[PDB]
């Protein structure tokens, strides 16, 4: 059934460090996007 | 000019995804849409692939498995893996489920039966497509759903024989679902792209619940980038369950060869399936069980027809809420309910979920619905 | 809100759709029939008895 | 699209016909400023005020004649490449994307 | 330095689009071998239960 | 009658490299979006494997 | 927003400082679901009052991205708010009322 | 339908903008997260709780009712 | 107002069929289109029904096939039958094929190289699709295609055990193709959907050749009951054939079971699948073969980059017209060319047609283009 | 019509493009490699050496 239960063991290992590593790049991907949305200031400057 | 703009095909995509105003506020609630599809496009994917070996012969059945799987090299893991997966489209099929309702979004209707249709189509679907495996689960269990398909006056026994194929569940099934498998997904497609445009045409609503013309970007970068980031999350979820205890959430009673004299003790459903068998077994007599069962989700139906409140949230609906996860508490109730096999207590217990059920959702849902509304006194 | 449709005007409304009604019952109903042939109402088809 | 993409379309696409066109309008410009008495009058103003010089004819129409299209594509790309300058419109924005969008678009996708 | 790695990097590497492309591809490589074998090495430090087994097979 | 308008402070947002008034992105800029560019073609690199 | 309305419009007062609403700010009225009474109804609203909903509904959108909300100091005075459409609702109450009126004759 | 420029009608109103590398990608971060965090969260606490505790009560309760009814009495 | 003016999926159908304006001119060069959908459509709807009782297992494939045809009633008739009516819509196809042509339709290139993918699509989509009987013709000549996947340096050895899934076509294609069938028509029918809208784009030609906005009318009444019409000609073409000699068409070494070790003497394609395997067999090289094939259709779009002439309809081109007729005596010739087994005179004969395909196409159409266009005058 | 994009104009245009157009070229092959590591090439791969 699971031979790979050690191969598949293996690439599991790449798979802990892939999310570890992508998983803040991707977040800080999206954070750095976003981030200007995050500070906007938008005036509500009725006049008179 | 812009061929972004310009171009026809583009025309449409620019306006599906692409050029796609969409509200700002925008909530996380999103991601398993995507996700969904993402799934489902793996799901024929793999389920593709999968069909690339994969035969589904009656003395194939355990046999090929076992070449598809014994044999099959990550035909163990997409196998195994992907059919795992299967379930966690459930996983965010039911959440999804909760995504409207906490949203409270019932207020698009034919986005509504749209998804309701997606809604017995993918438990049958999956049903039939499900039992193709065989398996002495699904296999005394094929003698059940088997079972099910006598239920009418006059017709089942010519039915559950027309179902069936005949005298009992055969061969005849085999063929006879293996393709329904084969068809169905195709059918979730295009209900998609129909359900889609339908979105795109209203729009949609917002997590927060006001006039979305205030706040729009497109998904990209916002909403793409952050599918992206969902996506990831899913190749965790699936990727992680699969990768690293494939076998957790199975029931040994697959493995086990159908053995046509066998019909064990169990006779469960998936944690997908899971919450019906439940509910079939709870009331005592044929169409009370089905009715209801096609009343959980057409329920629901009557749940936008039942919608009440002046407020589109919840949100500002505490005691509302307090019906939302407590319906919840409900419907994981009734996993665990169906949890048990046949038991002194669980026949009470269940026994009262249901009125939950027509409670918590038909009346006291709706009941709270109208208290909220007393108390609004705005 | 049955009311919205209840009204001697809407009332009239049905008043005439009545006969009509019964027509395109009557379609529903024999389209029944002459599909199926269901033996439950078949047997009292005379010399549309096929035996 | 059309202006930063004409400015990419600038920041590559550089042909000389242009470049010697533009170095007329200087030309017949570099007249209409230095032609004009108030004109000439401020252009030494602020000749001196910045430059303490003034440039003459012959070298603004020198560094002006050395003008040079390889600096167009590089030079362009020194000044110009990759950058956040102003874009304002006034009134109903919407056709303004994010610069997440319309900044994306200080962005080039065309390579 | 890194403000040319960031900046020379960028311009130097990250600047023109393929340049970015051909480099990324460039370590596919590199990051594809190397996690390759210290990967192994992970396994390997993580157990000695076979293929070891030749010498202790006796490895005819 | 119409310009009397003002603009926030960015600084509990800014990053470091920007505190000054003082100084030039001249030079900051190619750091800033290469350390970001960094970072995306890592997440290109190694989605790539 | 004051206590029987602290409870109870506290469930827009104390408990929407719990379902968020008032100690979000918002606007009683704006609370209002879409729909088409509704939807002609604000088309009819007033100009100044137009605009005012109109930050009150970008703000709370703003804060709701930042997941934030302001000072609960600066969260909304009780009791002490103007009913803004309902005059000019409830008139169009009367109005579908009407429509709806008449439409009964 | 929307897209843009038959969108809606704003007036008299202002904006503000800041490109994306200016900021830094963490101001705050753990410290802003904080009861911050709890603050949607523990906000939400109270609202959330009671059915699930009822739950806990309930398959520990009914899985002693049935587990206890699985015992074999004398006589 | 009017729903049929406002409901949007509606919005959609009445842009799409009904309140769709069309050239009033409009030609029976039509008809097939629709048929070919109708046919597309009993095609999935047969091979469904088909598929609903049809095994495509190893040790069924006679067995099966029996149980799908010698105990099938009407499969009988729906299996022999709509297989036929197959080798139908390839007929329209062909046809439809010659419809632009004589058209020149070639104006609107993403619909001809929609249609090229229809194209190449259609013909292996067949191919392994048909195969699937996996019949002593279909088998030995599964010997015969399964050694066409080896063309390639370097590759085909390893290719065609890919393809083939190893040393052999086997079981292993068994199950590969069969699903590549499974799939391959839903494909077609996006696709359709597709080269649809991309027509609705354009509009599109008229037989006249006119600027067509002078005259149009909606398909209902006109295009529409015209297509009734059509299709009750269908009914009449396929349950034709179908009905009274289903045989006909048929080629006796289907009947024959799968003999691995038979090769018999013939080795033929369907009259579908028929001018191709003469032009295969034509050229002495591999890539010739192939590229040839592929460049057929292929060449087909070049066709349009030919397209030369400084007006449209073939109609007025009469020497055009003897290009055109005389192209199809090109072409049924290839049959009748194929027609035979290798032979002495066919050995020249087609030899020769190949020149014709690349003259009386590529040259001697395009020449004759030019020519035309001199004498023109005007 | 070649002589449509022939001229010493989009001549000049070419003589732009050159260099990126070895660039993106590049991207492909190396791609290729990578991707296929196929041995025809690999086999030169010195410490890209998998033995
Ligand atoms: C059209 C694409 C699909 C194909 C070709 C496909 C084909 C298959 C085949 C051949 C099997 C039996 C082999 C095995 O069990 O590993 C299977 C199992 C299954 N797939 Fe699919 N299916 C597809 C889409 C779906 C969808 C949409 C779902 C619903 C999420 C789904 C959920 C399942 C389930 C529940 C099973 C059985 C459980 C198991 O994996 O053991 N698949 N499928
Ligand atoms: C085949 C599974 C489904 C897919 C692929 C699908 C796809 C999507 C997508 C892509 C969105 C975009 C916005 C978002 O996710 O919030 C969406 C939103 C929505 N879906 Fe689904 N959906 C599916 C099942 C359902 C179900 C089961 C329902 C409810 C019966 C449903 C009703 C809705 C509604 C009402 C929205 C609007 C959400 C909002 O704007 O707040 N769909 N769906
Ligand atoms: C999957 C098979 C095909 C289907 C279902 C299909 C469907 C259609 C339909 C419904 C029309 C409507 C008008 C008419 O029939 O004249 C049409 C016209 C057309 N088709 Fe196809 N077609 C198919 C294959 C082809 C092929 C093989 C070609 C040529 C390579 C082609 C190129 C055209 C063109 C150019 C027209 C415009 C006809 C005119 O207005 O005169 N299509 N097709
Ligand atoms: C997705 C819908 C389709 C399904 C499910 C399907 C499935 C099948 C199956 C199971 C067979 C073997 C059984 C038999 O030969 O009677 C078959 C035969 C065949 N069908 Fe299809 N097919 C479909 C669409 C098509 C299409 C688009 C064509 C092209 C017109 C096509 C033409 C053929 C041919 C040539 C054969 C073999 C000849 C024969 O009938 O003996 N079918 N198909």
């Amino acid at each position: 059934a699971e031979p790979e239960h050690d191969h598949r063991k293996r690439m599991g290992l790449k798979m802990l460090l892939m999310m570890g590593l992508l998983l803040p790049l991707v977040y800080a991907m999206k954070r750095h996007k976003w981030s200007v949305l995050k500070s906007r200031k938008l005036a509500y400057r009725p006049p008179k | 000019i812009n061929i972004r703009k310009t171009h026809p095909l583009m025309k449409i995509v620019n306006n599906a995804f692409i050029d796609l105003p969409a509200p700002s506020n925008i909530s996380s609630w999103w991601n398993f849409g995507s996700l969904l599809g993402i799934c489902l496009i793996l799901q024929i994917l793999t389920g593709l692939f999968l069909a690339m070996h994969y035969t589904p012969d009656t003395t194939t059945a355990f046999s090929s498995v076992t070449h598809i799987c014994r044999d099959v090299n990550y035909g163990w893991i997409i196998r195994y893996m992907h059919a795992n997966g299967a379930s966690m489209f459930f996983i965010c099929l039911f959440m999804h489920v909760g995504r409207g309702l906490y949203y409270g979004s019932y207020t698009f209707l034919e986005t509504w039966n749209i998804g309701v249709i997606l809604l017995f189509a993918t438990m049958a679907t999956a049903f039939m497509g499900y039992v193709l495996p065989w398996g002495q689960m699904s296999f005394w269990g094929a003698t059940v759903i088997t079972n099910l398909l006598s239920a009418i006056p006059y017709i089942g026994t010519n039915l559950v024989e027309w179902i069936w194929g005949g005298f009992s569940v055969d061969k005849a099934t085999l063929t006879r679902f293996f393709a329904f498998h084969f068809i169905s997904p195709f059918i979730i497609a295009a209900l998609a792209m129909v359900h889609l445009l339908f979105l795109h045409e209203t729009g949609s609503n917002n997590p927060t619940g006001i006039p979305s013309d205030t706040d729009k970007i497109p998904f990209h970068p916002y909403y793409t980038i952050k599918d992206i980031l969902g996506a990831i999350l899913l190749i965790l979820i699936l990727m992680l369950l699969v990768l690293f205890t494939p076998d957790l959430l199975g029931d040994p009673d697959n493995y086990t060869p159908a053995n046509p004299l066998n019909t064990p003790p169990h006779i469960k459903p998936e944690w997908y399936f899971l919450f019906a068998y439940a509910i079939l077994r709870s009331i005592p007599n044929k169409l009370g069980g089905v009715l209801a069962l096609i009343l959980s989700i057409l329920v629901l139906v009557l749940m936008p027809l039942l919608h009440t409140s002046k407020q589109r949230s919840m949100m500002f609906r505490p005691i509302s809420q307090c019906m939302f996860w407590i319906l919840v508490a409900d419907l994981l109730t009734l996993t665990w309910i169906g949890g048990q096999p046949v038991e002194h207590p669980y026949i009470i217990i269940g026994q009262l979920a249901s009125i939950m059920y027509i409670l918590l959702i038909m009346v006291m849902m709706p009941v709270a619905s109208i208290i909220e509304n007393n108390l609004l006194k705005w | 809100m049955l009311t919205r449709f209840l009204g001697p005007r809407y009332r009239q409304l049905a008043r005439n759709w009545v006969p009509t009604a019964q027509l395109w019952g009557a379609v529903g109903a024999v389209g029944l029939v002459w599909a199926t042939d269901w033996r439950l109402i078949l047997d009292w088809v005379p010399y549309i008895n096929g035996k | 699209f059309v202006l930063q993409g004409q400015w990419m379309r600038l920041c590559t696409s550089a042909t000389e016909s242009e470049v010697v066109r533009g170095k007329n309008l200087l030309r017949n410009a570099l007249v209409s400023h230095l032609d004009g008495t108030t004109p000439v009058c401020e252009d030494i103003g602020r000749s001196l005020l910045t430059y303490g010089r003034r440039i003459p004819l012959a070298e603004w129409e020198s560094r002006i004649a050395e003008v040079d299209a390889r600096v167009v594509r590089e030079v362009c790309s020194k000044y110009f490449y990759d950058q956040c300058p102003a874009v304002a419109g006034f009134g109903p924005i919407e056709q303004l994307p994010d610069y997440n969008r319309i900044r994306s678009g200080m962005f080039w996708l065309r390579f | 330095a890194a403000p040319t790695l960031t900046a020379r990097l960028y311009s130097l590497l990250f600047r023109r689009t393929s340049t970015f492309a051909l480099t990324i591809v460039v370590g596919a490589l590199f990051f594809e071998r190397a996690f390759d074998q210290g990967a192994d090495a992970i396994y390997e430090h993580i157990n000695e239960g076979k293929l070891w087994k030749h010498i202790k097979h006796k490895y005819e | 009658s119409h310009t009397d308008i003002k603009v926030p402070d960015f600084s509990d947002y800014r990053r470091p490299e920007v505190l000054d008034s003082t100084k030039s992105s001249k030079e900051s800029s190619e750091a800033r979006k290469g350390f970001s560019y960094l970072i995306t073609a890592t997440t290109t690199v190694g989605v790539a494997y | 927003v004051s206590a029987s309305s602290k409870w109870l419009e506290g469930i827009r007062k104390w408990y929407y400082n719990a379902a968020g609403f008032n100690k979000l700010g918002l606007m009683r009225d704006d609370t209002i679901h879409e729909n088409d009474d509704v939807k002609e109804a604000i088309r009819r609203l007033p100009e100044n009052l137009y605009d005012d909903r109109v930050f009150r509904i970008k703000r709370a959108l703003d804060l709701s991205m930042r997941q934030q909300i302001l000072p609960k100091e600066q969260w909304t005075k009780y009791e002490e708010d103007k009913f803004y459409l309902e005059p000019y609702l409830k008139e169009v109450i009367r109005e579908r009322k009407e429509r709806e009126e008449w439409a009964k004759k | 339908g929307r897209q843009f420029g038959h969108l809606t009608r704003v007036r008299h109103v202002i904006t503000y903008s800041l490109s994306p590398f200016e900021q830094r990608a963490f101001p705050h971060y753990f410290s802003k997260g904080i009861p911050n965090v709890l603050r949607r969260t523990r906000a939400c606490i109270l609202r959330v709780a009671p059915p699930f505790v009822v739950f806990y009560l309930v398959y520990t309760w009914g899985t002693q009712e049935f587990e206890k009814s699985k015992r074999k009495n004398p006589a």
